[PDB]
């Protein structure tokens, strides 16, 4: 059972991508993948049992060692523990939801099957990432998901724009592999070994935990490397929904959890600008999707906040990411059941009504809303009330800025989930397509998801939940009543004269232009110069004529 | 709804540009450059000017606050005391650089606690 | 097709385009429906949330109305301290 | 051609002379990415200034 | 969807692609081409002799690493209970300590000398005088 | 912290490695830590009610122990000054 | 040895990573090679630095510079 | 019309008829909107390979399987393993295979 | 269906027409196939901009400039409709 | 101010297209259609305020201003319809172009298919 | 739809055939005159390189200069490391007669 | 050593076949390669790790000529006798053949040499034979042959000084007395760097191979990639180390400087490149600098690392150069602008153009990644900088390589079709081998 957990997607995948699924067709595809989904899900489901119930950690032997040349041994060995299990447990219940949502979106699009081969390609290399007891298997995890995902966002090689976005993607998420590569050097030349539980530092050099959060960092789209995920809505609705829910951005906190070797200023003051950045982000665009990437970043930049708190706030930080990745992929699904319904329009201001989509679409966006923005008594809610708790007893003054902008970052937060729900369906219709598509498999990933949701509250995802911090009654009710003001202020819908700051907020900042002149083009002229001045300049070679 | 007809880019006809290696020509019209902004018009007709003067104010903007925080107020702000353990728990916890107990004050060797949690990087021999 | 037939011109409506089944409005004629499974499943998620979250809150009701430091003070002042 | 009418001809023509960056700006802005992409080659330096101005310091004090 | 289910008849017989573009002709049998033979006895052959020396010859004579890891298990063995007497044997371990800072190792390097008794350098410097003659007793009784 | 001395353990290294217990939580309220997690890991999912009493000894002990470290922290900054006395 | 110990590895399997710790070390420093810088796994040489470094500022009367040397870095030394 | 061309199947009926797509061209996983007839039956071997892989692996999951401590309470695995360790509660206690408190202390 | 991606003369015809009789300027028995705009339906420069917008909203179309500003009567509307295979 | 292909426009094209990109901007900054329809009725009236301007300095002037004032006013992130130029439906897939197909090239002239020399 | 086979196989070279065989030959593109003279240009770029005062600048500035600052980068990383492994001053080339190549029998 | 000259004389028979059989021409050209192959399978199979650091020795008399095996000999000549068939296919001319066959003896005879003076001999020998492949009247450029035959003989007759020095020094030529003897080790240590750093692509002097290895045929651009560059990393292990290591260290500076600065200029040169095989031609030179620096950093396992990478590139880069050669051949062009939407036109084809790309840019499941990994720790024990250098610019070269990738492979389709039987073969050793030693490289 432990073994199936991890070989079953990747043997799926490749089924659907070897040329036996020419002899299946589409349909049959469907049922492979489904199936694989369904039973690696079981899989999980008892591993997490288990584990978090009785306690039982495993260690497996694989396929013998990989290489050990030197001092360096690595090998092919998976270790389940509370982190892992938590990991794969949430990675499958995201997935299997994800494929049945992209067995019903893509069924007009030509090659479904590569998608499926692709997706369940994902999937499995997630679930290798989170198998890692070395540091070895979490690069190859690494990597692989990274080429799913460069694969995945140029799923449609006709259009431009996605190739770029890809290759920007890549480019970054290589800058933050190079850093992570420096950091694993030093990790294994300062402590002789690969395995986590044979990695216990107190005080190292200082460039273990720069270099790894840096790395992490890259994955997880933080302050200076957040461009790329905008840029991923090219992307199928599957990729971006499996993307942002419990892969690939889970992976950077996901290793950092694992490791605790930070440092607690740092992973503070970047988590803390990266949420901010987010919330602001998230409230003045007009695309969809957009708006849900940035409310992906925010909460990866609250769980880099519990993670900096400490032990108990890394703890937090893994429900947070447990908690988060339901509703996240709820939120993209409904936003692209929602869109394929408004014929593809995947913009705010032609829609309205109660007449262009399901009831069970609109239900269960809404309650998705409602867990994200911290309604009471809600899966969101016990997870960043506990981190803000926890956030707002920090021995650190530098926390003291944090917890501002993080309550600041949730009021924006609440504010643009209204904005979003209220322009989907509270407003007049202004668009031009109603086609409400009732399909069952999609509707049922949403009551999976939702299912998981509910779950998540009734039954808790550590033993932090409800473990009571003794709080002043109003700084409790703080984060609730900055909800409710998010509430009032999009529901009144209302913006402001400083059309400036709007230019500015709208445009992101201009990170991208300003990483499009300071680093790129004078990275293409340095190569200009180098080929032409150098070679055939300098260091050329002429002929003596005669 | 796939199969949407889709406009194609015509040969060029005049001679090419010495550095031509910029402009992205996937065979469909439009054409990008390399990357965006990189050359030519941007969305907003902002300028790297623009951005420039406004960061110049919004990096200080959002910097002031953390320094001021670092350099006039201590632990001492805190009402309380970090959570207390016995000697021989508190003595492994403590060792981590990264580890929060350190900030007690009622620490009994509270200013050599903090002496040893000071960060370098280069590794001395 | 379209959910929504366009008439245009003043055109009179088609007579198989009326009934029950059909609503007009400026011209613009919209079906009543109802899906059977999507209601059903749509009340039960719903019930299922809302219990949830009214359970949950009245587990937990006095330690929100009145802050932890004055629930654990008052109990402690009534009920002992060991 | 047969499109043009449907989503816009060639007339319009790109305004890009495909010229080399300013010197100035592009020294500077290669000396940014140098500082920001090989701190660690400056912090591990500056420590050992600070070793060397350690040592010279106690050799000074040391003899006297 | 063909038939209005998810369940009905297939729609596709014949070619769907050629591979490699080998068509066929009047129901002819597929002409080998004249260098595939060869080419397919000379590779496979050399992944039979890859195969068979990865899982046939024996572990000495595929790696040294299988050569070393027997004889190395009994010295750690024997060298396990030495330095757990050093842990028992504070004069002992000052005596180390000593011979250290002689050979410019620092504190920290008490275990180090005790595993580097079958070294070149160590064993070198006893017969020319370099290391002192205490480590060979230092040994001795550690073994002892 | 010698006015508000910390109370004896009543919970050993071998009863916490028994429970399996991380280890920054071997705090002054370790016991019912231990009796908090043995409940609630057993319960499934009605395990506020079933538990209730547990969790409320639990946070009732962290009361005590939060207390105390308010008061250790009044007390040092009376000593060294910070507050009026 | 952490397999077994679980939690409990923080004060039970300290002598088995310093017994690893010290054959790595001795594994990598000897025979280094021409080129190739010493190596502490344990930190050992970064942390005696800095207590002479401690000792001797101690003699010069001025502040540290310098971290305060720590007991132990890692789950071993 | 090209000889070849009758060999080669139609477009499917998935596929948009106003769509052309080269239909020559081999493609490693099936083209455009492949769907095969004896489709059903080729679903069913691939599931019953499926199942054979799946107890292969199951097989060597139990086989491979290394628990260094003592669980907390029951476990399905023990049904089809025996290499798992008995349990050891929270408190210490030995119990049974069956998760249960034993005599002595129980009832 | 019919068309290779275009629609009907007579729906976009009658389209048009339904299109063309929003203004208060306008007697209803004037608007014809093949109208002028200004000689015959007397709307100015900006009535114009606003017909073929909203002429682009009813058909869900992007016009290019040029080719907007070449629309000055019904049928060139018309006829540019049914050149349109993106229109709905 | 507009580009150098609209300063060729006719004064008449010019206005129109000046008039008809705002509207466009205001649908751009619109909330939505509903708010955009009172912005749509002052902004055909300002312009009913100039209809009888004569003198071309001050015609020039106002024309001017209102290019400014709408070049200020790009918008970043422009409402398309999702199958036109710059739309997210756009070049998605295409049909393919006709590709002739070789059958059977290494049938052909065996034992020839290498490389001069 | 000319015959370069026959029924049984037996490539035919069809040299008297009045449609156009199928060949290796057969997808050739048709080359741009514009591309080709670039890409001549810019296989041939050799011919327009010249001192001027930009092309002076740059190399000066970057070429030499980061090879210097990689060269002084590389002496600094190799005297920590003499100094990381206990060893006196070694000779580099041009640094006078010193030590080189620490003896495995001796400990530093 | 009787076994191989009966191979070298059956090779011969190549030009003692009559042309009319053209069969039993191709037949006989292909097996005389094949052979080999499975001689050196045998001598794998009979080499023992667990005895001496060299085995199967054996001398000619007086004649020099000093052949032994090492690990890293018998690797290169096993990944050697594996490229060499795969060029053979690729080739429809006699002369082709007799020039290949000459090419592989001379590689092969001096992958085992132990003779400075043999090693001497037996490499320039086949300066004449690449002056003939590279500038073929057809399609080939004089420029390039000319270019890479100075380059070699410069940096021969700088050696050749020194090393006739050191044989009046020590009175011999083989490497283990060499090795033994006191000598000026400074005089022969330029000569050795001046070679070394001529074959193995270092900047300044290194631009002979783009235009060499790109005015090449398919079955020459192979070889020249796959084994010319490794014969300089083989011959810095066997040679350089082995004899002068004062030298070695007292210059460690200066290459690891050079060698960094090569990386770099030529990893940024790279994305101004507008053909795929000039793309092609510049990766290889990162590569090779980074065997160099690993090869002379010596800090814990540099040998095998080294080895590690040359087999890495050896096994990858000539799969670029197989696509390379069958896009050019089909299309008549190698320039980018030509190449669009070849995923549609070729999804085989471009589906190993993904992989082997993949390959170029260490990725895990591949050969390349544990390679540079292994480099790096080697680089990283000596020292961090070098280490960090490597790192941060690894991002460089996957841009212009994901970059050229995507612009010719999606869009627009037009050109060629996929590949056919003969083509996927000759792809199927690189992706066998790769994946092979990406996943269990050892046991
Ligand atoms: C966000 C908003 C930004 C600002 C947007 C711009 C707002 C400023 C607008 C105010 C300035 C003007 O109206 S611009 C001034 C426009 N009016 C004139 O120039 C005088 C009339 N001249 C003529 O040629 C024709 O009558 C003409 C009416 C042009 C054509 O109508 P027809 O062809 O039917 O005949």
């Amino acid at each position: 059972m432990f073994l199936l957990s991890v070989f079953f997607p990747l043997l799926g995948g490749l089924v659907n991508t070897s040329p036996i699924a020419r002899f299946l067709g589409h349909r049959g595809s469907s049922i492979i993948a489904i199936g694989c989904m369904v039973v690696a899900f079981i899989s999980s489901v008892v591993i997490y049992y288990e584990v978090v119930f009785m306690g039982c950690a495993v260690s497996v032997d694989v396929f013998g060692t990989w290489f050990s040349v030197g001092t360096f041994h690595a090998g092919w060995t998976f270790n389940f523990d509370l982190l892992t299990a938590n990991m794969l447990f949430t990675v499958t219940g995201v997935s299997m939801a994800v494929h049945m949502y992209a067995c019903d979106y893509m069924r007009q699009d030509p090659h479904l099957n590569l998608f499926l081969g692709y997706l369940s390609y994902f999937t499995g290399f997630m679930c290798v990432l989170v198998a890692a007891d070395n540091l070895l298997v979490m690069l190859v995890g690494w990597e692989g998901i990274g080429v799913c995902s460069y694969l995945l966002i140029g799923y449609w090689s006709h259009r431009l724009s996605a190739v770029k976005s890809a290759q920007k993607a890549i480019l970054v998420n290589r800058v933050s592999d190079g850093l992570l590569m420096w950091g694993v050097l030093w990790v294994w030349y300062h402590l002789g070994s690969l395995e986590y539980d044979l990695l216990n530092v107190y005080s190292a050099s200082g460039f273990v935990g720069l270099s790894i959060l840096i790395g992490a960092m890259g994955k997880s789209a933080q302050i200076l490397f957040h461009v790329w995920l905008a840029d991923a809505m090219e992307g199928p609705t599957p990729v971006s929904a499996l993307i942002h829910a419990a892969t690939l951005v889970t992976a950077g906190v996901y290793l950092l959890v694992r490791l605790h070797i930070h440092d607690e200023m740092f992973v503070i003051i970047v988590g803390s600008l990266t949420a901010f950045m987010a919330g602001v982000f998230g409230a003045t665009q007009s695309d969809l999707k957009r708006v849900i990437a940035y409310s992906t970043c925010s909460q990866l930049g609250y769980m880099m906040v519990s993670l900096g708190l400490g032990e108990t706030g890394g703890e937090a930080s893994m429900g947070h990411l447990m908690t988060h990745a339901s509703f996240k992929a709820a939120l993209f699904l409904a936003a692209g059941m929602v869109i394929s319904g408004n014929g593809g329009n995947q913009h705010i201001a032609r829609y309205g009504g109660s007449a262009h989509s399901a009831m069970f679409t609109m239900l269960t966006l809404m309650v998705a809303s409602l867990s994200l923005i911290g309604w009471p008594e809600l899966s969101g809610f016990y997870s960043k009330e506990t981190i803000l708790n926890l956030a707002a007893i920090c021995a650190d003054p530098i926390a003291d800025v944090a917890h501002t902008l993080l309550l600041l970052t949730a009021m924006l937060t609440s504010a643009y989930t209204t904005k979003l729900f209220y322009q989907c369906f509270m407003v007049d219709f202004s668009g031009s397509s109603v086609t409400p598509v009732r399909n069952v498999l999609p509707i049922l990933a949403m009551a999976i998801l939702l299912l998981d949701i509910m779950l998540k509250v009734w039954v808790g995802t550590n033993l932090l939940s409800g473990m009571l911090f003794f709080l002043p009654w109003g700084v409790k009710t703080l984060p609730f009543g900055l909800m409710v003001a998010g509430i009032l202020t999009a529901t009144a819908a209302v913006g402001s004269e400083r059309f400036t700051l709007i230019r500015f907020c709208g445009s992101r900042w201009g990170f991208d232009q300003l990483f499009a002149r300071s680093p790129v083009n004078p990275i293409f002229d340095l190569g200009r110069i180098t080929w032409a001045i150098g070679d055939r300049g300098l260091l050329s070679v002429g002929n003596l004529r005669a | 709804g796939a199969g949407a007809p889709v406009k194609l880019a015509p040969r060029p006809d005049k001679p090419l540009p010495t550095w031509y290696e910029l402009w992205w020509d996937n065979g469909y019209y439009p054409g990008q450059p390399a990357a965006d902004f990189m050359f030519g018009a941007w969305p907003g007709n902002m300028t790297e000017t623009y951005y420039l003067r406004f960061w110049s104010v919004f990096g200080l903007a959002l910097a002031a606050p953390f320094y001021y925080v670092a350099n006039f107020t201590d632990e001492t702000r805190m009402p309380m005391v970090p959570q207390q353990y016995p000697a021989e728990v508190r003595d492994v916890l403590v060792q981590r650089r990264n580890s929060m107990l350190k900030h007690d004050f009622s620490a009994p060797d509270f200013k050599e606690v903090k002496d040893r949690a000071k960060i370098y990087w280069t590794p001395m021999y | 097709a379209n959910a929504y037939h366009r008439t245009y011109n003043g055109k009179p409506v088609p007579p198989e385009l009326q009934g029950a089944d059909y609503i007009t409005y400026a011209g613009v004629t919209m079906k009543k429906e109802f899906h059977l499974f999507d209601t059903v499943l749509s009340k039960l998620i719903g019930a299922g949330a809302t219990f949830t979250c009214l359970y949950h809150f009245y587990l937990n009701a006095e330690e929100h109305w009145h802050g932890d430091i004055y629930f654990f003070e008052k109990d402690v002042q009534q009920n002992g301290w060991d | 051609t047969s499109l043009d009418h449907v989503f816009g001809d060639n007339s319009n023509k790109l305004n890009y002379n495909f010229e080399p960056m300013g010197m100035g700006s592009l020294f500077i802005r290669t000396m940014v990415m140098v500082g920001v992409f090989f701190f660690p080659v400056f912090i591990m330096i500056n420590d050992d200034y600070k070793y060397t101005s350690f040592l010279d310091k106690v050799a000074a004090a040391k003899a006297a | 969807y063909p038939g209005g289910s998810f369940w009905s008849e297939g729609t596709q017989t014949g070619k769907n692609g050629f591979l490699f573009g080998e068509v066929p002709i009047n129901g002819q049998p597929r002409k080998t081409l004249w260098w595939e033979p060869y080419w397919y006895a000379g590779f496979g052959g050399m992944g039979v002799g890859v195969y068979l020396i990865y899982h046939a010859k024996p572990l000495e004579a595929l790696d040294i690493k299988y050569w070393a890891a027997p004889r190395a298990a009994k010295e750690l063995e024997t060298e396990m209970r030495m330095l757990d007497k050093l842990n028992e044997r504070p004069d002992l371990k000052e005596r180390l300590v000593a011979v250290c800072k002689d050979l410019n190792m620092i504190e920290d390097e008490a275990y180090d000398l005790v595993l580097m008794r079958n070294e070149y350098k160590v064993k070198l410097g006893m017969h020319t005088g370099r290391v002192p003659e205490d480590l060979k007793a230092i040994y001795e009784e550690l073994e002892a | 912290a010698d006015r508000f001395p910390p109370p004896p353990m009543k919970a050993t290294q071998e009863q916490m490695d028994a429970a399996d217990v991380p280890y920054h939580y071997r705090d002054y309220c370790a016991h019912m830590y231990i009796d908090y997690k043995e409940c609630r890991l057993t319960s499934g999912f009605s395990w506020r009610t079933k538990c209730a009493h547990e969790l409320h000894a639990y946070n009732k002990c962290e009361y005590k122990e939060f207390k105390r470290r308010v008061a250790i922290a009044i007390e040092e900054k009376r000593r060294r000054g910070l507050i009026a006395a | 040895c952490v397999r077994a110990a679980g939690t409990a590895r923080y004060h039970k399997c300290t002598e088995v990573m310093k017994r690893l710790q010290a054959a790595v070390r001795v594994a990598s420093n000897v025979d280094r090679g021409p080129l190739a810088r010493k190596r502490d796994v344990g930190f050992i040489y970064h942390n005696n630095r800095l207590r002479e470094l401690q000792q001797q500022a101690a003699e010069l009367e001025i502040e540290n510079p310098f971290p305060a040397p720590a007991k132990q870095a890692t789950g071993g030394y | 019309e090209p000889s070849w061309a009758k060999q080669l199947a139609p477009k499917s009926g998935l596929c948009p008829p106003e769509f052309h797509y080269n239909r020559e061209i081999w493609y490693p996983h099936g083209g455009f909107y492949c769907d095969p007839k004896g489709w059903r039956k080729n679903t069913l071997l691939t599931l019953g390979g499926i199942g054979v892989l799946l107890y292969m692996t199951f097989s060597y999951s139990t086989a491979n399987e290394v628990r260094h401590m003592p669980p907390k309470g029951w476990i399905p695995s023990i049904m089809w393993n025996s290499n798992v360790p008995d349990p050891v509660d929270f408190r210490g206690r030995k119990l049974n295979r069956d998760g249960t408190l034993p005599e002595g202390e129980s009832s | 269906g019919f068309g290779g991606g275009f629609l009907d003369k007579d729906s976009v015809t009658e389209r048009v027409l339904h299109v063309t009789k929003h203004f208060e300027k306008i007697d209803a028995s004037k608007v014809s196939p093949a109208a002028s705009f200004e000689k015959d339906l007397g709307l100015d420069s900006l009535d114009v901009v606003e017909l073929v917008m909203a002429l682009e909203e009813e058909f869900g179309l992007e016009i290019p400039d040029a080719e907007a500003d070449k629309i000055a009567s019904v049928g060139d509307a018309i006829n540019y409709i049914c050149s349109n295979p993106m229109a709905k | 101010m507009a580009s150098e292909v609209v300063l060729a426009l006719p004064h008449k094209l010019r206005v129109m297209r000046m008039y008809r990109t705002g509207l466009k901007e205001l649908i751009n900054w619109s909330a939505n259609r509903h708010e955009w329809y009172p912005r749509a009725y002052a902004l055909r009236q300002e312009f009913e305020d100039s209809k009888a301007l004569t003198d071309r300095e001050e015609i020039r002037k106002k024309l001017e201003h209102g290019e400014e004032l709408l070049a200020r006013f790009r918008h970043w992130e422009p409402l398309i319809k999702p199958e036109f130029v710059g739309g997210t439906a756009y070049s998605i897939n295409p049909a393919q172009p006709k590709l002739k197909f070789i059958p059977n090239y290494d049938a052909m002239d065996e034992y020839k298919k290498g490389d001069h020399l | 739809e000319a015959k370069q086979f026959t029924p049984d196989g037996k490539y035919m070279p069809g040299i008297f055939s009045k449609a156009k065989p199928l060949d290796r030959s057969t997808q050739w593109v048709h080359k741009n005159p514009y591309i080709e003279a670039w890409y001549y240009r810019r296989d041939h770029f050799e011919n327009e390189f010249v001192w001027n005062y930009r092309t002076t600048i740059e190399a000066l500035w970057f070429l030499g200069g980061f090879t210097a600052a990689a060269y002084a980068l590389s002496v600094f990383a190799f005297r920590q490391a003499d100094r990381r492994s206990g060893y006196p001053k070694r000779q580099i080339l041009g640094d006078e007669p010193a030590m080189v190549l620490p003896d495995e029998r001796q400990f530093y | 050593m009787f076994i191989s000259v009966l191979l070298i004389l059956f090779a011969l028979c190549v030009t003692l076949i009559p042309e009319a059989h053209y069969h039993m021409v191709r037949v006989w050209s292909f097996v005389a390669t094949i052979i080999p192959m499975w001689v050196v399978t045998w001598m794998w199979w009979n080499f023992d790790a667990s005895g001496h650091g060299l085995q199967m020795l054996v001398i000619l008399g007086r004649s020099h000529l000093a052949f032994g095996i090492d690990g890293v000999a018998l690797s290169l000549m096993l990944l050697t006798t594996v490229l060499f068939p795969i060029c053979m296919m690729l080739l429809r001319t006699v002369a082709g053949f007799m020039t290949f066959i000459l090419l592989e003896v001379l590689v092969l005879s001096a992958l085992c040499v132990l003779d400075l003076l043999g090693f001497y001999i037996l490499f320039e020998a086949s300066l004449i034979l690449l002056f003939l492949l590279i500038g073929r009247a057809p399609y080939g450029s004089l420029e390039a042959a000319y270019k890479i035959v100075l380059y070699t003989m410069a940096g021969s007759l700088v050696l050749l000084p020194t090393l006739f020095m050191i044989y009046s020094e020590c009175g011999t030529t083989n490497v283990l007395y060499m090795t033994c003897a006191y000598n000026h080790q400074t005089v022969l240590g330029w000569g050795l760097l001046a070679v070394l750093a001529v074959k193995i692509p270092l900047m300044p002097v290194h631009l002979w191979l783009p235009e060499a290895h790109v005015a090449a045929p398919t079955a020459g651009s192979v070889l020249l990639a796959g084994v010319l560059l490794k014969l300089g990393g083989i011959g810095f292990l066997r040679f350089m180390l082995p004899v002068v290591p004062e030298f070695c260290v007292s210059v460690f500076p200066l290459v690891s400087t050079l060698c960094l600065v090569s990386f770099l200029f030529s990893t940024l040169s790279t994305l101004r490149q507008i053909d795929l095989k000039k793309i092609v031609a510049y990766s290889s030179i990162a590569h090779m600098s980074m065997v160099t620096l690993a090869i002379f950093s010596q800090s814990e396992f540099s040998a095998y690392s080294s080895s590690f990478l040359m087999i890495a590139h050896g096994l990858i880069s000539p799969a670029l150069f197989l696509i390379v050669g069958i896009l050019y051949d089909r299309a008549h062009t190698k320039f980018i602008l030509y190449f669009s939407g070849l995923g549609a036109s070729m999804p085989i084809g471009s589906t190993l153009f993904f992989l082997f790309t993949l390959g170029n840019l260490a990725f895990p499941l591949f050969p390349n990644f544990i390679a540079e990994v292994l480099c790096m720790v080697s680089i990283f024990a000596v020292h961090e900088l070098l280490a960090y250098v490597f790192c941060v610019c690894q991002v460089l070269g996957a841009a212009y390589g994901f970059w050229a990738f995507n612009r010719v492979v999606h869009g627009l389709p037009r050109g060629p079709a996929d590949v056919t039987r003969t083509e996927f073969h000759t792809v199927l050793p690189l992706l066998i081998g790769a994946v092979w030693l990406g996943i269990k490289p050892m046991a």
